[PDB]
């Protein structure tokens, strides 16, 4: 009954109906795998209980992908219902796109469409990197994912993406702060708010430097050296 | 949670069970502690419809590790709205089984 | 899942093994084909050498192609690499010899001017950001005399254009050329020995 | 045929073996519920 | 063939054969790269990738996970489209055009959105 | 020649104008950034208290 | 003869000078962008210094 | 970065990233060697081999085994040296120059004894 031990524990984390007060308890069980074996008994038991999983890799962690979420295998079983409207709109198919990108990168380890897909996927992977103890408010996350999925990072070099993001967010926080206010208050990104954000991004791109400063707007031994010659039947002149 | 990779790709709703699974030292505790700390603004609102009360259950963890987690929660102000149920490694199997 | 993963890896390695053995046999036949082509090209080379010998022995040696230049500071270098990559260190050895020649030219105070045959050298020099004046690719497996004629025509035109150049100025020519022509390529010593060599083709 | 299955610049004998093996493999196929009398099998194998 | 008919059975069997061959070639492509396959094998790999993408579908119940409304493909259209795929009649479209769509009309629209023409 | 000279003069003048505009915009952005960061530091100090 | 030579020189110089004007525009753009980036960088560094100073004082 | 500083953390993370990429590429390298990799991957592999050799050290307790006295490397020198390695400042030195030594002075002496000058 080791499966029952965890099934009855994690089933108490629920979302009550209005008749019971509308309270909720969100569960974040942690499971340690050994040698990345999610097939072990307890990991498989728990994976079949919870409403999705965030699966972390030592390999991804060491590559600088931190948090080390394995996008292909990690899923949420609530989906868009657990997101605000703006996040749904910008992150509608981000996870699926990243899974496809990982597949293609393994395959292509090439037509124009594949090149574009690889470029966008690299930029998105850079976008999703995040240091520890550096939380991002939901509106800022929405703006960052908007930078990513709406193609505003295509002109930016991969190595600068992170920096770009931060700087741009700072800009939107220093000026044009009403975009964050609108997203936070209305839980959605209005069409005019989207247009203002796009214009702000395009303007900010003028003042941004890449790592190389580029614009983001839009001795052999002579004896060994054999010598070609012309043979001539003459006395040495 | 404040983490783009999670909030965008594997969103967690209120009343959901999200499993953080991985090898040792892959960042699991970091993700969970960051999630707890992110509820600071919701707590400061004072609205119970928005407030989230956090419970951190430490099972079979080293005592100084639990102290480190508590210190991190203190520094971020989370300890005001957080409870720790600690069953350190030194405890009997009964406590480790019972803590969750 | 350890056993399942190991079985999958065993199947993968078996497939790789079969493919590599097949490619090894195909390359074994291709070596014979290439040697046959070299033998077929031998007689024309020998006889044209004889003709050149006679003509030189019955004429004056004043051709600009035959006379060096003073204080030379530009040497053209043609690096001959492959297109496919499954060759072991062929491209690496060719490019290393090319780098040795570049260092030697730097010793002589001459900036190498680079021409490339094959995609692998293109990738190497693109990574190093060294410019390639011209490039021909897609025939390293079975080169024909058309490709060699085009390459030699380009190199000779550049060398001739280098006669009138002064300093960095192109001069009366209007285009900047080179004072020397070297070829870096792998010499088929035998079935077991294949050596990269630099060979000054001009003057 | 299974030896040569990994491979066209082969010996005439090797090419003939490859083609013959492909034909034989296609010959050994058979649809469901379609047993053949022994004489018919003999003729097909012939 | 008796229950589903000759055309459906043949198209399904050809799809299965192409996918099996692609599965066999996957590790070869991973290690030695795709350029070392034969022209026939390269064509088969392109076809197989398009086929596997086209087997995916935007499901009605998956909208909450993608925001995209689902689609339903009639059996006749499915058989016809996969016959065309196995014959190589869509090899000119990017494989991304085949990902999470319905029938052939959805394929044409998505290919247009990607710049390709069907 | 006349067209090239005119186009070059126009391009240089527009370059100077745009440089001035972007420089002043960057100065304004720096001012706002400093103000916001000072507010954030003040909040941190209040938290410490 | 002078007219023909001057016209050839005119074509050459006009082409190269159009290119030079475009390159100078891009150079001015890059210089202004670098100035803006430097202002923002030093401003944020000064802000970080201020926050660190005031946090240290509050802790003390 | 909170405890060991920003530069220590950055250098450690870059070393770990290079070694992780080398570990990933081991699968290709075991079969085809290094020459089938891209120029970026070839450069990274050379850097990684040098890094893994430079992580070795002549230990004090190893003298009884090899007869060679051990070495102590200050942390600041270690960070500087591995920053230089990760940036490819020693790529020209032979691999064995980095094997069982202490700091950068030992690296220079051993490289000179081998034939390369630091
Ligand atoms: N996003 C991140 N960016 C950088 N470092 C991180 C990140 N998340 C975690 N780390 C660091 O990774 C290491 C492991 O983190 P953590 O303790 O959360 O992992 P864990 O899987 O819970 O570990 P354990 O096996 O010790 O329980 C710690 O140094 C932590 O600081
Ligand atoms: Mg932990």
């Amino acid at each position: 009954d080791v499966f029952y031990l965890h099934s009855r524990l994690l089933e108490r984390c629920a979302k009550l109906s209005d008749e019971l007060g509308g309270g909720s308890m969100t569960g974040l069980p942690i499971i340690e795998t050994k040698a990345n074996d999610i097939s072990a008994f307890i990991p498989t038991n728990v994976i079949s209980i919870t409403d999705g999983q965030c699966f972390l890799e030592s390999d991804l962690f060491n590559q600088g992908v931190r948090p080390a979420i394995n996008v292909g295998v990690s899923v949420s079983r609530v989906g868009g219902a657990a997101q605000i409207k703006a996040m749904k709109e910008v992150a509608g198919s981000l996870r699926l796109d990243l899974s496809q990108y990982r597949e293609l990168e393994a395959f292509a380890a090439l037509d124009a469409a594949s090149k574009a897909q690889l470029d966008r996927g690299a930029r998105l992977v850079e976008l999703l990197k995040q240091p520890q103890y550096s939380p991002l408010a939901v509106e800022e996350q929405v703006v960052a994912i908007f930078l990513g999925t709406q193609g505003h990072l295509d002109s930016v070099p991969v190595e600068d993406v992170q920096r770009f993001e931060s700087e741009l967010l700072e800009h939107v926080k220093a000026s044009h702060s009403d975009i964050f206010d609108g997203i936070r208050e209305t839980k959605k990104l209005s069409e005019e708010a989207e247009e203002k954000l796009v214009s702000v991004i395009n303007e900010f791109k003028k003042g941004f430097q890449a790592s190389d400063g580029s614009s983001v707007v839009v001795a052999l031994d002579p004896e060994d050296l054999e010598k070609e010659s012309v043979k001539v039947r003459k006395p040495a002149p | 949670t404040g983490i783009k990779a999670i909030d965008a790709m594997t969103p967690i709703g209120r009343g959901q069970r999200q499993l953080i699974i991985g090898d040792r030292k892959t960042g699991k505790t970091a993700v969970c502690v960051d999630t707890i700390l992110n509820q600071r603004e919701a707590w400061l609102t004072g609205d119970p419809k928005q407030q989230v009360r956090c419970v951190y259950v430490a099972i079979g963890q080293k005592g100084t590790t639990i102290a480190s987690v508590k210190r991190a929660l203190e520094e971020g102000g989370a300890m005001e709205y957080t409870t720790i149920v600690a069953a350190p490694a030194s405890d009997a199997a009964g406590f480790k089984w019972l803590a969750p | 899942a350890t056993l399942r993963e190991l079985r999958g890896r065993i199947r993968s390695a078996g497939s790789i093994k079969k493919i590599t053995k097949a490619q090894e046999l195909i390359a074994t036949s291709r070596i014979a084909k290439a040697q046959a082509r070299v033998e077929a090209a031998r007689p024309y080379a020998a006889e044209i050498t004889n003709m050149l010998t006679e003509l030189a022995g019955a004429s004056a040696l004043d051709h600009p192609l035959l006379v060096e230049r003073k204080q030379p500071k530009r040497a053209g270098v043609l690096v001959v690499s492959s297109d496919r990559g499954l060759c072991g260190a062929y491209n690496a050895n060719v490019l290393r010899r090319a780098e040795e020649l570049f260092s030697l030219l730097r010793d002589e105070g001459k900036d190498p001017v680079l021409y490339v045959v094959g995609r692998k050298a293109l990738g190497y020099f693109s990574f190093r950001q060294r410019t390639v004046v011209e490039s021909w690719t897609g025939f390293s497996e079975r080169p024909t005399y058309e490709n060699a004629r085009e390459i030699a025509d380009t190199l000779v035109n550049a060398f001739m254009a280098g006669a009138d150049d002064e300093g960095d100025d192109a001069g009366a020519d209007g285009i900047l050329g080179v004072d020397e022509l070297h070829i870096v390529f792998t010499e088929f010593r035998s079935m077991l020995s294949q050596t990269a060599v630099a060979r000054r083709a001009a003057p | 045929y299974r030896e040569l299955e990994a491979f066209s610049d082969l010996d005439a004998a090797s090419k003939a073996q490859l083609d013959r093996g492909a034909r034989l493999v296609e010959l050994l196929k058979q649809p469901q519920y379609s047993p053949l009398a022994v004489e018919e099998q003999v003729v097909a194998i012939f | 063939p008796a229950i589903v008919g000759d055309e459906h059975y043949r198209v399904a069997q050809e799809v299965i054969r192409i996918l099996q061959r692609y599965k066999d070639l996957q590790d070869i492509i991973a290690i030695l790269g795709i350029d070392e396959l034969s022209e026939e094998d390269k064509q088969l790999v392109n076809r197989a990738r398009r086929i596997e993408r086209f087997l995916s579908q935007n499901m009605m119940a998956a909208e909450q996970f993608t925001g995209q409304p689902g689609s339903t493909v009639p059996l006749k259209e499915t058989i016809e489209a996969f016959d065309k795929l196995t014959k190589g009649e869509f090899d000119h479209l990017p494989e991304q055009a085949f990902f999470l769509i319905g029938g052939l009309d959805d394929l044409a629209k998505k290919a247009e959105s990607l710049g390709a023409k069907l | 020649l006349a067209d090239a000279d005119a186009m070059h003069a126009k391009a240089l003048a527009d370059a100077k104008a745009e440089s001035e505009k972007v420089t002043e915009e960057a100065k304004q952005d720096s001012e706002r950034i400093a103000a916001q960061l000072s507010e954030q530091a003040g909040s941190e100090a209040e938290r410490i208290k | 003869e002078a007219m023909l030579a001057k016209t050839a020189a005119d074509n050459r110089k006009s082409a190269e000078q159009v290119a030079a004007a475009q390159a100078d525009y891009e150079k001015e753009m890059a210089e202004a962008r670098a100035q803006a980036s430097a202002l923002r960088d030093e401003a944020r560094a000064a802000g970080r210094s201020v926050v660190d100073e005031k946090r240290a004082q509050a802790s003390g």
